[PDB]
């Protein structure tokens, strides 16, 4: 994947289910995902097999 | 063979049962159930801890009680 | 069997003078009872902590051992390592020996409680006197430590605790008197033998029901379970002046008094070393039980087990009723004591004497 | 009334140490410099600190014995200690149980 | 000198003494008796751990109101300079093996009262030697347990041969002053005052 | 308990960097940290999340900007390298130095190889990194943890 | 005079019945399981609203000095220089102290280019306070996930339980966020 695209988390075990995020950077096989909920910008990291690309 | 040797063997078996084989199964069952037991069974477990306490003082620093790790995909 | 007689015969076969051989035999049980008393104290501290956790729906001390059982041992090993601090006053030896005067007689009174026919230390005539007159000494050490405390609030709290402690000695003696009248004796061996003659129908709890409650209330007031005298008029009553060593000594002394009271209440009223089925019927049903020790050892273990479950039941009931009944003031406690336990104890002794003089068939005669 | 003001290094007690205790007396001010193991000291800088304390207690004359003036004297003493540390003199020691830079961190001039 | 604030420069052991030192450190790690001192909402955050939701008791820490049977003090809240000699005396009346955990943003530094303030103390490290700091306004109780874990990791660093550090040197000095005697401060005298019932 | 001997010191003197697995419920690395001081090593506590860059803080000097409130102007403080200044006025016996990182979980694997090369470049200080651990005390080579 | 004695006896038997009811509810309280959590074995799940550390990026920054005026203490500093080759300013260093931080997340809201971010870190314990001036390359690291750690046990809070649970410790199902997400409502209705 590339930093700057919209992805979606599809893991049924985590609390964030089908949330669109913004990829910030890629290192060590971990993806930083920035969520946009309300007026605060949270950044929760995930894995490379957890997310799916959404155009 | 005599009766005093049988009395000494009974004393040794009683000391071995008081020190080794009872606190092992007590330590097993105590964290085996630990939640489903009622108040009378909790009092029975606390009495089982209370009674064989010289066995617990010798079996305390050797045993380990820590949770097992899980697997992730 | 007789371990003392066999040890005496072995020392005579080795060759001795029958005096220095018999002199040194007593310190081994005299230290064994002390070390099992410290074992019971380390049991009772963990038991009180875990039961206070289980009442308020939480878990006690963990991550110290298997389940935290070494935490009373760790506390007793840490509190003797702390720096002994002293306030800005005089009489340092008095401040040191005050808690020693407190700790000596309550520890000394271990020669009274039995565990069987032979598993006891001293049963000469008057073990209840050696309990009461030795337990009535600790107010002197409390007032001595309050005078050596050099404070305006801790001295007043020590005076209030001493006035609370000395008031509950008279019904504590009258409830002993009400049982000693029926048992026609002051030793615990005859008292437990008159209960172990029959089974449940010879217990003193069903014969004197008011005196047992009076004795239990007096014991709970004496061992400072319901009276909180440790918010005591500024912060605490007889605290906030010692170090870890003197506080550890006071803590172990309070737990020794609690264990000794929980044993003595059951011994004087319910009865350790007893069974609901009489042992003579079981001995006649099994075989011949007069010289064979294979059943006698198991009977002694069963008597020790009965005494231990009675002591554990009384300890659990006391530490369950500590957080069950709410806290009452010390003035209301002294008022309820002096207005309840003395008149009903006196009329209980009167009706006990009347029932003994009326029908001397089921009583002690 | 025992008037005193101490933070971590200076102790200005308005009494007199007889053996191990103090008594209330408004005629003697006892100074204790660095009671905790935080800075290593010598005999010349401690004498300069004592001379600055004598100068500061000679400056404050004709005033009432209050906590504010004694705390101001202790603050000027700690400011003198900080300027003596910044002057190029004795500092921290690597022998304590805890190492917390309360006055400043070692930096580079150039 | 080109270096500001310089730092001055400052073996076989036995196995039985090492095991005795491990036992002596394990006893202090297992007991760890704290002191509850709080003047603000940080005291409420500390009391939320004593309840049956986080179980702060299970590590061995029991609540004591006595500043004499506690080998660890927990300062917490906004500290006024009028409370600073009170905190100094409460720290000095404790026994010698004592530890300091400072919880809060206004405790370890000035906090929010560092811009325009004249009464709040900007840092408790100017008063008592802090061993483990704890940032947060207010911090999580899991962060307080993490500070407890770091304090337990720091206690085991002590030695039984280098035990000669828990003391205070004398360095006494005696000088005279020329201050004026002050009138005493009010002690009581609120209700039965001569200017209260009688109107002037 | 377990009477531990002198084995972490030999594994620290043989390799250049070690990684020990401790239980996070309490403290057990303090025994080895005290045995290192008993063997004649000077310990240095340091936190691994707050370090900035390892090169500019361990080899060269850095510039710290203190948080001003608008009262003071923008000032810069010249901080020297920490382990170099700790190695300058170090030795009472001249045996060795160790560097202990407490929370080594919030780190990346890129600077670990640079730290393992830096502790092998200058043979006077060691690197000890702590991992959150799995139920037992075990030691592993840091270069093997980097390569695998 | 006898009516006061009967009233005292009624008060005594009522107090005895209250003591018995207190013993009954105390014995009732021993039946329920403990509802506490272990640390660091059962860590709580941070919500999407619970804030933490401030994460700073060195790429999507223009050094406009807007969030400094929003902060009441002005803790993020901007070390900007003026370049004559270009026409704008560039950022050299970025430092922020965390010991005086309020952690209210007010500078993150007033940011059009979302240069600041919320990071789920609360485990900050340091033996010294002089290292709290965090660098931008130190704030640009990866946060610690509570899910990927195999030694901890994940457990949600009270408001993250399906259809209403009062305990929230077992959680045998995999459902969360009790209600409905606003995506299937547009499909069905
Ligand atoms: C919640 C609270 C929890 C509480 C705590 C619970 C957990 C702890 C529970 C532990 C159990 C509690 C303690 C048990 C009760 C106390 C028993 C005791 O004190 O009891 C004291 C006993 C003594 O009691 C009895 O003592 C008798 C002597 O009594 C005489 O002396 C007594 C005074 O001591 C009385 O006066 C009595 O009337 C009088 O007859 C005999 O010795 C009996 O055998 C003995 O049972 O002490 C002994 O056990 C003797 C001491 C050890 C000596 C070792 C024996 C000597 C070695 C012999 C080896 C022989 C080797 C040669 C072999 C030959 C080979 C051919
Ligand atoms: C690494 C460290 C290793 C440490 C090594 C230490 C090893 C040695 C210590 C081990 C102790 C534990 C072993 C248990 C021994 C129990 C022997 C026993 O009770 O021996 C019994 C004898 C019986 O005594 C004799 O008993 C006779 C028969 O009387 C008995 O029977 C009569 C029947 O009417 C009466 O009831 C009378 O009261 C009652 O005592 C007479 O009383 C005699 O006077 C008397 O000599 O007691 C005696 O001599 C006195 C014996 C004192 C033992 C007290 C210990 C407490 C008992 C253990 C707790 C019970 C646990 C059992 C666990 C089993 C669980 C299923
Ligand atoms: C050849 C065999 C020899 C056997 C010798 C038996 C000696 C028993 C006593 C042990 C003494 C050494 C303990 C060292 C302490 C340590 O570092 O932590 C060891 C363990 C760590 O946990 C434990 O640690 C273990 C490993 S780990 O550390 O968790 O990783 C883990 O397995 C375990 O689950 C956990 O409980 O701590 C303990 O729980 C052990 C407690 C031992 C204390 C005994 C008290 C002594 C009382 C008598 C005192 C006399 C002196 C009186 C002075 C006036
Ligand atoms: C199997 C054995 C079970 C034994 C359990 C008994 C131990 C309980 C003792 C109580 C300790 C606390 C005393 C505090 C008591 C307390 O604080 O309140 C005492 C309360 C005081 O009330 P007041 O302050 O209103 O009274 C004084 C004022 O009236 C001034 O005018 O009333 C009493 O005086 C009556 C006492 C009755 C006490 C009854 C106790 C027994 C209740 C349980 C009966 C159980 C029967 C069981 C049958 C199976
Ligand atoms: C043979 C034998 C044995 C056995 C044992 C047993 C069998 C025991 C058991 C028993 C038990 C197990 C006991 C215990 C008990 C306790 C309890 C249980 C208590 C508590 C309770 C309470 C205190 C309460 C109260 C009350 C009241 C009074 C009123 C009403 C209400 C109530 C009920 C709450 C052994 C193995 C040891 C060994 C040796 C031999
Ligand atoms: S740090 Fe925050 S929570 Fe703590 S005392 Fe200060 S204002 Fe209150
Ligand atoms: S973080 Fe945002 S407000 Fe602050 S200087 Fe960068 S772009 Fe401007
Ligand atoms: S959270 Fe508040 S105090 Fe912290 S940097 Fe942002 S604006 Fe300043």
């Amino acid at each position: 994947i590339l930093p700057g695209m919209t992805v979606k988390v599809t893991n049924p075990n985590d609390t964030y289910y089908q949330f669109q995020g913004i990829v910030q950077r890629i290192t060590d096989g971990k993806v930083a995902v920035l969520f946009e909920g309300g007026n605060w910008d949270k950044l929760v990291t995930f894995q490379a097999s957890e997310l799916e690309p959404v155009v | 063979v005599s009766t005093e040797l049988l009395v000494l063997g009974v004393y040794g078996a009683l000391a071995g049962l008081y020190l080794l084989v009872v606190p092992a199964i007590v330590y097993a069952y105590l964290n085996a159930r630990w939640y489903v037991a009622s108040s009378f069974e909790r009092a029975f477990m606390y009495f089982l801890v209370t009674f064989f306490f010289p066995g617990l003082l010798l079996l305390a620093p050797f045993i380990n009680f820590r949770p097992q790790p899980r697997s992730l995909n | 069997i007789d371990l003392q007689g066999q040890f005496i015969s072995a020392l005579q076969s080795l060759g001795l003078s029958h005096d220095l051989a018999k002199l040194l035999w007593l310190p081994l049980p005299m230290l064994m009872m002390l070390i099992v008393a410290t074992v019971g104290v380390l049991v009772a501290v963990w038991l009180e902590r875990k039961i206070s956790a289980a009442v308020q729906q939480r878990i006690g001390p963990e991550y110290i051992g298997p389940l935290g059982i070494l935490a009373p041992l760790a506390d007793g090993l840490k509190l003797i390592f702390k720096e002994d601090v002293l306030p800005a006053n005089s009489d340092r030896w008095l401040f040191t020996l005050g808690p020693a005067v407190v700790v000596i007689p309550v520890f000394l009174s271990y020669i009274i409680v039995p565990f069987g026919q032979n598993l006891l230390i001293s049963n000469l005539a008057m073990g209840v006197f050696l309990w009461i007159a030795l337990s009535s000494i600790a107010p002197i050490g409390l007032l001595m430590a309050g005078y050596a405390s050099n404070n305006k609030y801790s001295l007043l709290g020590g005076l209030r605790a001493a006035a609370q402690s000395i008031s509950y000695e008279i019904p504590l003696a009258l409830a002993v008197l009400a049982v000693a009248m029926m048992s026609n004796g002051l030793g615990t061996v005859e008292i437990v033998e008159q209960q172990s003659q029959y089974g449940i129908l010879s217990w003193n709890v069903w014969r004197q029901p008011i005196g047992f409650l009076v004795f239990w209330i007096a014991a709970l007031a004496e061992c400072e379970r319901l009276p909180f005298d440790l918010e005591e008029e500024l912060v605490a009553g007889y605290q906030t002046e010692y170090a870890g060593m003197k506080f550890a000594l006071f803590y172990l002394g309070a737990y020794v008094n609690l264990v000794l009271s929980a044993l003595l209440v059951s011994v004087l009223y319910f009865g350790g070393w007893s069974f609901p089925i009489p042992l003579e019927t079981i001995a006649n049903l099994l075989g011949v039980s007069e010289t064979n020790p294979f059943l006698q050892i198991a009977f002694a273990v069963l008597g020790i087990t009965m005494t231990l479950i009675k002591a554990y039941f009384f300890v659990f009931l006391a530490i369950l009723l500590r957080w069950t009944v709410p806290r009452v003031r010390i003035d209301q406690l002294l008022d309820l004591g002096w207005k309840f336990l003395l008149p009903v104890g006196l009329v209980n002794l009167l009706l006990t004497a009347g029932l003994k003089l009326a029908f001397p068939v089921a009583f002690g005669g | 009334m025992l008037l005193k003001s101490t933070t971590r290094h200076v102790h200005i007690y308005a009494g007199h140490v007889v053996d191990g205790e103090v008594h209330p007396d408004t005629e003697t001010l006892t100074l204790n410099v660095d009671p905790d193991n935080e800075l290593e000291w010598n005999e010349a800088a401690l004498a300069k600190v004592e001379a600055k304390f004598r100068e500061l207690v000679a400056n404050a004359a004709g005033e009432d014995l209050t906590e504010y003036n004694l705390r101001r004297i202790g603050s000027d003493l700690e400011h003198f200690i900080r300027s003596l540390l910044m002057q190029g003199e004795i500092g921290y020691n690597l022998n304590s149980r805890v190492r917390n830079y309360s006055l400043g961190i070692p930096r580079v001039n150039h | 000198p080109a270096i500001l604030n310089p730092i001055a420069r400052p073996l076989a052991e036995n196995i039985i003494l090492t095991s005795l030192n491990d036992v002596y450190d394990w006893a202090r790690l297992s007991s760890l008796w704290p002191l509850m001192y709080g003047t603000a909402c940080c005291f409420i955050e500390f009391a939320a751990m004593i309840g049956s939701r986080f179980d702060f008791d299970r590590f061995g820490l029991v609540p004591r109101n006595s500043p004499r049977q506690a080998d660890l003090i927990i300062t917490s809240g906004t500290i006024t300079m009028k409370m600073a000699p009170a905190l100094v005396r409460l720290y000095e009346q404790m026994p010698s093996p004592k530890y300091v955990i400072a919880m809060g943003a206004c405790t370890i530094t000035g906090g929010m009262f560092s811009s325009d303030s004249y009464s709040a103390v900007r840092g408790v490290d100017k008063l008592i030697p802090v061993d483990v700091y704890l940032p947060g306004c207010p911090p999580r109780p899991e962060a307080i347990m993490d500070a407890i874990v770091k304090l337990r990791k720091k206690i085991a660093n002590e030695h039984i041969n280098e035990r000669g550090n828990l003391a205070q040197t004398h360095r006494l000095f005696t000088a005279k002053h020329k201050m004026k005697p002050v009138p005493p401060i009010l002690t009581g005298q609120y209700l039965n005052a001569p200017s209260r019932q009688a109107p002037p | 308990g377990l009477l531990a001997g002198y084995q972490f010191v030999k594994d620290l003197e043989s390799a250049g960097a070690l990684a020990l697995f401790v239980p996070p419920e309490g403290g057990f690395e303090g025994r080895y940290q005290r045995r290192l001081r008993s063997k004649g090593y000077t310990t240095l506590p340091m936190s691994a999340p707050g370090l900035g860059d390892l090169a500019a803080y361990l080899t060269q000097e850095h510039g710290i900007r203190p948080a001003h409130t608008g009262k003071e102007d923008i000032r810069v403080y010249f901080q020297p390298p920490l382990v170099t200044y700790h190695l300058e006025n170090l030795p009472p016996n001249a045996k060795g130095l160790v560097l202990w990182l407490i929370d080594g979980k919030r780190l990346s694997k890129q600077e670990f190889a640079y730290l393992a090369q830096l502790t092998q470049t200058l043979p006077k200080f060691k690197v000890v990194v702590e991992v959150g651990g799995d139920r037992v005390v075990r030691w592993e080579p840091l270069a093997d943890w980097v390569a695998a | 005079f006898l009516n006061q004695i009967t009233n005292y006896a009624k008060e005594a038997v009522q107090s005895a019945k209250y003591i018995g009811q207190g013993l009954s509810v105390t014995f009732d309280h021993m039946r329920r399981r403990p509802i506490t959590v272990q640390y660091p074995y059962e860590k709580l799940i941070p919500s999407e609203r619970f804030r933490g550390r401030i994460h700073f990026e060195f790429d999507k920054c223009i050094a406009c000095e807007v969030c400094v005026r929003v902060c009441p203490i002005n803790l993020p500093v901007v070390d900007w220089v003026f370049n004559k080759e270009l026409k704008k300013k560039e950022l050299k260093h970025y430092s922020i102290d965390f010991g005086v931080c309020i952690f209210c997340a007010n500078c993150v809201e007033y940011c059009p280019t979302n240069c600041l971010s919320v990071t789920e870190e609360y485990e900050l314990a340091t033996y010294d306070r002089h290292e709290l001036n965090y660098d931008s390359v130190a704030m640009g690291r990866i946060p610690y996930k509570v899910t990927q750690d195999p030694m901890v046990t994940p457990i949600r809070e009270f408001a993250y339980l399906p259809a209403g649970v009062m305990s929230g410790h077992d959680l045998p199902a995999g459902a969360q966020r009790a209600g409905e997400r606003p995506e299937a409502i547009a499909n069905t209705a």
